């Protein structure tokens, strides 16, 4: 038996771009919420 | 999600000339002929 | 005749990442504009 590797080396890099941009936006929202408080 | 258009098997099966079929049968025929030509006991 | 499919299964997923991130940012801007009003 074997694991079915797919020849798509782009899925991992697309996930990083979404994950990286998500982390920074959520931090900006937290900083803005504190100032409004 | 992970997706792909053409798998490895699809690209392998897109060839008209089957090298494995051609050579395996050719060697089998020659080996059988060499048996009758020689002492086949 | 036939349609010329390109073996690039990554273009559709890149478009979704941009489209998904665009929808949420535009909704946050609308919520912030209401509060400022």
């Amino acid at each position: 038996k074997s694991l079915g590797t797919l020849n798509n080396p782009a899925t991992v890099q697309i996930q990083f771009a979404y994950d990286s941009l998500r982390r920074q936006i959520n931090r900006m929202l937290g900083d803005l919420a504190r100032a409004w408080c | 999600a992970s997706l792909e258009l053409y798998s490895r098997d699809e690209q392998r099966a897109s060839n008209v000339f089957d090298l494995e079929g051609i050579f395996r049968e050719y060697n089998f025929q020659a080996q059988n002929i060499a048996g009758l030509r020689k002492d086949l006991d």
